[PDB]
C-alpha cells in the first residue's frame, strides 16, 4: 500500500542554498504498508521517499 | 498467553515489543490483532493471535537456552569441504532458517575462519549480520546491554 | 517492487527492503535539470521575471 505523504521543514534557507549551490529541498515521508494474504500482517513503515 | 510489554522475539526482525491487542476485523470477526513493534526498522507489525504459532513468533530464551547456546560454542569440530560456495549456501540456508544454536554455530564458525586466515567482504558482512541478531537476542535474553553481551560472547568465543 | 515481489523470501521482506527511491529521485532530477520546460529566470528587470 501506499498512504499519507507528509513533508519536514526545507533543509536550508534561500540565500545560504544560493551561495553554497546547493538546490531548495524538503524530504518527503511516505507510510507505506506490506500486507501478506496468506497468513496475515502489516508491515507499516515511514519510508524516505 | 500475550500480555502488554512481553518483549517477545518475532523470527527474523529480532526482538519485538508489544503494545495492545487490536479487536479489528475481518468478515465480522474481530480477531486478537496484537500490535508488535519492533525498533529496528521501527516498523509495527499487527498479527492476528491466531496463527501467531503458524508464523512462528517465539518467546525470550532462558538460562536453559543460554547453557545450550554455550554448549553449541566452545566446542571446535567441524568439516565442510573446501568449495567455499557450498559453504556460504549452508550458513544463508541457516540464515534464512532463523534457530539461535545454528546461528551460534556459524557465527562461532566464522569466528574460528577469520581469527586463522581471513574472510571475504560478503564473508565479513554476513558474520557481522549474525553476530549483530545474536547479540541482540542474548542481550534482550540476559536483559542487558550490547558491550555487556559482546563482552560475555569476547569470554566465550573459544576463550 | 514487481519484481523482487518474487526472488525475495516472504517472512522476511519489509517496505524498507522493498523499495528503491532512485528511479524516482533520478526522475525528478532529470527533470529540473537538462528539460525544455525547465529554463533559467530571464532576470535583467523586474517585468522580465514576471
Ligand atoms: C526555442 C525555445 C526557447 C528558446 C531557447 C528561448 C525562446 C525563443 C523565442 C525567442 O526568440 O524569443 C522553446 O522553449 C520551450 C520549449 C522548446 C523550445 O526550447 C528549445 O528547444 C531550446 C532550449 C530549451 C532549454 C534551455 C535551458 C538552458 O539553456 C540556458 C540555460 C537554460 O535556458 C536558456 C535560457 C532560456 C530563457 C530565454 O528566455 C527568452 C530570452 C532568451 O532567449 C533566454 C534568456 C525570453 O524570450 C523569455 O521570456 C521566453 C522563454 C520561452 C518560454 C519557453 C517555451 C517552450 C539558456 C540558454
Amino acid at each position: 500500500s501506499f498512504s499519507d505523504p507528509r513533508f519536514d521543514d526545507v533543509k536550508a534557507p534561500v540565500d545560504e542554498c544560493k551561495d553554497k549551490d546547493m538546490t531548495y529541498a524538503a524530504p518527503l515521508f511516505v507510510t507505506a504498508e506490506f500486507i501478506n494474504n496468506n497468513t496475515g500482517e502489516i508491515k507499516s513503515q515511514t519510508v524516505f521517499m | 498467553i500475550f500480555k502488554v510489554g512481553d518483549t517477545v522475539v518475532y523470527p527474523h526482525h529480532g526482538a519485538a515489543l508489544v503494545e495492545a491487542i487490536e479487536t479489528r476485523t475481518i468478515k465480522g470477526e474481530q480477531k486478537e490483532y496484537l500490535v508488535l513493534k519492533v525498533a529496528q526498522g521501527d516498523l509495527t507489525v499487527r498479527v492476528p493471535a491466531e496463527n501467531a504459532e503458524y508464523v512462528g513468533v517465539r518467546d525470550v530464551v532462558g538460562q536453559e537456552g543460554l547453557d545450550k547456546v554455550f554448549q553449541v560454542l566452545r566446542a571446535p569440530h567441524t568439516e565442510e569441504p573446501t568449495n567455499w560456495s557450498r559453504r556460504y549456501k549452508a550458513n544463508l540456508e541457516k540464515l534464512a532458517s532463523g534457530d539461535v544454536n545454528k546461528v551460534a554455530e556459524v557465527v562461532r564458525d566464522l569466528w574460528r575462519r577469520d581469527q586463522e586466515r581471513g574472510l571475504s567482504a560478503g564473508e565479513k558482512r554476513m558474520l557481522a549480520k549474525a553476530r549483530q541478531i545474536l547479540v541482540g537476542e542474548l542481550a534482550l535474553a540476559e536483559s542487558t546491554d550490547d558491550a555487556k553481551a559482546e563482552t560475555i560472547l569476547d569470554e566465550v568465543l573459544a576463550a | 517492487v514487481r519484481e523482487r515481489m518474487t526472488t525475495q523470501d516472504v517472512e522476511a521482506i519489509t517496505p524498507q527492503t522493498l523499495i528503491n527511491i532512485r528511479p524516482v529521485v533520478a526522475a525528478i532530477k532529470e527533470f529540473f535539470g537538462t528539460s525544455q520546460l525547465s529554463q533559467f529566470m530571464d532576470q535583467n528587470n523586474p517585468l522580465s521575471g514576471l
